[PDB]
RNA sequence: ACGCUGCUUUUUGAUUCUUCGAUGUCGGCUCUUCCUAUCAUCGCGAAGCAGAGAUUGCGAAGUGUUGGAUUGUUCACCCA
RNA sequence: AUGUUGUAAAGCACUAAUGCGCUGCGUUAAACUUUGAAGAUGUCUUUUAAGUUGUUGCCAGUGGGCAUACUGUGGUAAGCAUGGUGUGCGAGAAGGGAUGAACCUUUAAGCGGGCUAAGGAGUCUUAUGCAAGGUGAAUCCGGCGGCCUGAUUUUGACAGCCGAAUUGGGCGGCGGAGA
């Protein structure tokens, strides 16, 4: 994978992970210029990016034609107090105190 | 300085290149070569055919590398196609410089040598083979390697010299008179 | 994708100043001098004005007047050009002049670039530069071959320093931390 | 009262970067065992490794060479002095925080299938001279180690009969997931959980 | 050559910080250890190096470096 | 508001020095001065600002000092000897500089709650990151996507027909010999 104009990237860390952000433009070897799915610039270096398998074109784009090539963000917010998770652990443990008697 | 920066060494018919994470194994109608390139940070891949070096971001001295890495390769590919053959010969002024082959060319023995007693003995290194030619006094070192062909003799001539005495009259020894071609 | 450390909002600032001599009764409206001066500091910009008219002219600080000092503010939009600046510095033994041009999004973030890059190249503070000019270079009055390069598109290359993607002390014994 | 273990692997971790970190732990009640102590690395070269040991061989009591300073030539032994080193080993919790550490060439038989780790920041590929170094175990067998051989011997019959237990897990994850999704397997599962 | 820049602590001066209810003051004999700015032995360069004999330079401190006449001598100077 | 001064620097008007060209060019001064600062030092006005002492009794200790920032004198020089202005140790703990009379912070151990200074944030040892370069003298040598100046070249340079950059001087950081 390689730097130009148009290629998709995500922060670093493997947790937050799930936000999308496009490349538009290049300064040097070592800091690029970002544009963020809500429509904000950004300066970051390429120390802090992953570099992501799809790419596009951007000539004429303006700002809002080059804003929908942005993928959406994958997040869940969470629930289920303890009530919730604990059926959930529950239904498992009747497994293995079957699935012993049947060896595997 | 460049963004990027590529060479390209053309691999003949006969030549079968082969590629094993950056170790490179050639096998020609002379023999096999293995020529391992895993310390060197450049990048290597097969074209059309063809062996293609990569540089991002080179200074001068990885430039350097990259140059002398792809004219490695192509000395390998001449090696088990065509194989290198150097001649010496022996020069003297009053003692006859006797030699001799003791397996089959891979010891060469060197007698009387300036009145001398003692016995030089040679072993040629891997894969090279030590004959006799017959213009009067003269040998053929030959194989499918240049590093191996080159260095037997250039061992050769390095221990024949005459001690402690003046060099601009004591001209005795065994020198190089022709690099070619088997 | 965030950086943690805001890179895009510049050190440097800039200042359009308007002064002259404190006036009298035998020399009333005397005259009125202009500039820029790119610096920190509303305070840092006009003792720098001073010392300019004080060592082409004799005009002091304790008897000169500032009339108006005016902050420029950064561009709302942002998109990378081409830049020179003209500047002196000082040294161990003398003062002396460059041009070095190089890539921005401003005219003050083009300053803090090359300041960045004096640092490590020349071992210079930030004190012993002044800036005599900055402006855009269009595209083809380049005259260094790094910016003729990076500045056309379809430009391509991979990167080859590591990535830490964790912050735990201990990793898993095949894990692949970049 | 804490009576937590962590087994450490050392294959490409700079040898002082590791140390620092491991000192850290023992100093706050943690057991660390090191395995694989021939297999850290020094960056460099050889000859600027060398130099170095040899300046340390030199250090000798002339009066009484048996009180003298005493040098060691075995990975385990020079890797775990490294490790004191590093803080007050004197004082009565030094003493108490050095006897939660135990060092190997190699992998012993009892570790066999535990989980080992590594520490974050001491890999050789995040600094400036990635492919120039000279392992642990190169270095000492050039002043008197003799036991190179036989540790990575050891070491890959371990790993190959390690990794055949991982084949035996594998298919037993596949033939428990068809019965798993079987029909009289729910229906009785879906009874077990009808009485809560 | 005429000029110019350094290092050591083996000379002899310059100074007076420590010791005057006391630190036994020259040399030899005996015995051990360290330095290198190497005299010999090992390896290797240059020449106005033919050979022989020497002269000049580099790596190198492992091992060696004596017996006597005259003087208390250190030192000096001769014999083997 | 109104008086006094002859140092630094500079200069040749006096005293004493110093090369040439036949009017100019060249070099000097603790015991030279035609000039001449920064700084010091007198007086008037609180009918200027800001702030808020006079007279006298009985008596002790002390009269070997030393350090430093800046500044002189003698000396080849000295952790040497000897002057000037301020501040310290002496008679000054505590925090920091690994260690230290004098360095930097700061002025003294009652019981609680908050915040900073000097100095620091891998580990001993309380506490985070971002970026650019990189991997002891005279006197010599190399390098850099650094900078300043010149020359040559697609009408084909430099190196030895080929097809694109070549090169002379300097400067500023960095590294190597001298060691
Ligand atoms: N500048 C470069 N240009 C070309 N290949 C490179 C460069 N730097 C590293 N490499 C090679 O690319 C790989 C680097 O990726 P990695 O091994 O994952 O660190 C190695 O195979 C290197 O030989």
């Amino acid at each position: 994978r390689t730097v130009r104009l148009g290629r998709i990237v995500t922060p670093a860390l493997k947790e937050r992970r799930h936000t999308y952000a496009i490349i538009v433009g290049i300064i040097d070897v070592t800091f690029v210029l970002l544009q963020r799915k809500d429509g904000e610039r950004e300066i970051c270096s390429v120390a802090n990016l992953h570099l992501e398998d799809e790419a596009f074109d951007i000539k004429g784009l303006s700002a809002e034609e080059i804003g929908k090539l942005i993928p959406e963000d994958t997040y869940i917010e969470d629930t289920t107090n303890d009530f919730d998770r604990f059926k959930l652990k529950l239904r498992k443990r009747v497994e293995e105190e079957l699935l012993k008697e049947k060896g595997l | 300085m460049r963004i990027l920066v590529t060479r390209i060494v053309k691999v003949p018919e006969d030549c079968t290149a082969t590629q094993e994470g950056k170790i490179f194994t050639f096998q020609g109608p002379k023999g096999s070569i293995v020529e391992d390139c895993t310390r060197h940070p450049l990048t290597f891949d097969i074209h059309e055919g063809n062996i293609r070096i990569r540089l991002w971001n080179g200074k001068r001295k990885a430039m350097a590398l990259a140059i002398t890495v792809e004219s490695l390769l192509r000395n390998a590919i001449k090696a088990v196609t065509v194989g290198f053959a150097y001649t010496m010969k022996a020069v003297y002024n009053h003692f006859s410089i006797n030699m001799e082959i003791k397996e089959d060319g891979k010891i060469l023995l060197v007698k009387n040598f300036l009145g001398e007693k003692n016995v030089k003995r040679f072993r040629m290194r891997g894969a090279a083979r030590v004959r006799l030619d017959e213009r009067k006094d003269t040998i053929v070192i030959e194989g499918p390697s240049l590093s191996d062909v080159s260095q037997s003799a250039g061992t050769i001539t390095n221990e024949c010299k005459a001690k402690n005495r003046d060099s601009r009259v004591f001209l005795d020894g065994i020198f190089v008179t022709e690099r070619g071609i088997m | 994708a965030f950086s943690k450390v805001n890179m895009t909002i510049p050190m440097t600032k800039e200042y359009r100043i308007h002064g002259s001599a404190m006036p009298t009764e035998d020399n009333p409206r005397p005259q009125v001098f202009v500039g820029t001066i790119f610096t920190k500091n509303h305070v840092f910009a006009k003792a720098k004005f001073f010392k300019i008219l004080e060592k082409k002219y004799k005009i002091k600080a304790t008897k000169g007047l500032i009339i108006d000092c005016k902050e420029i503010p950064e561009p709302s939009f942002k998109e990378v050009q081409n830049y020179g600046i003209r500047f002196v510095y000082r040294s161990r033994s003398g003062v002396h002049n460059a041009y070095k041009e190089c890539r921005a999004i401003s005219k003050c973030w083009a300053i803090d670039h090359v300041l960045r890059e004096l640092a490590g190249r020349q071992k210079l503070k930030r004190s012993a530069v002044d800036i005599i000019s900055v402006d855009v270079v269009p595209v083809e009055s380049l005259k260094r071959a790094k910016t003729i390069e990076f500045a056309d598109e379809n430009v391509e290359f991979p990167i080859f320093t590591k990535i830490v993607n964790t912050k735990s002390l201990l990793i898993p014994s095949e894990y692949n931390p970049s | 009262e804490k009576k937590e273990h962590v087994i450490i692997d050392a294959t490409g971790q700079v040898a002082g970067k590791l140390a620092a970190k491991v000192a850290k732990l023992l100093l706050e009640g943690v057991r660390v065992t090191v395995v694989c102590a021939e297999e850290a690395v020094f960056v460099g070269s050889l000859e600027r490794a060398m130099d170095k040991f040899k300046q340390y061989l030199n250090k000798r009591c002339l009066v009484n060479p048996r009180r003298g300073p005493f040098h060691f030539r075995e990975p385990r032994m020079h890797l775990a002095k490294i490790i004191r080193r590093m803080i007050s080993y004197k004082k009565p919790r030094g003493k108490a925080a050095m006897s939660r550490l135990a060092t190997y060439e190699g992998i012993p038989r009892e570790l066999e299938g535990q989980p080992r780790y590594k520490v974050t920041c001491a890999f050789v590929k995040y600094t400036g001279n990635p492919n120039r170094y000279v392992t642990l175990g190169k270095l000492l067998s050039m002043f008197g180690w003799k036991h190179a051989e036989a540790a990575k011997s050891l070491t890959d019959e371990l790993k190959e009969r390690e990794s055949l237990a991982s084949l035996q897990k594998k298919d037993l994850d596949k033939k428990i997931e068809e019965l798993k999704t079987d029909k009289n397997f729910e229906n009785e599962v879906n009874r077990r959980l009808a009485m809560l």
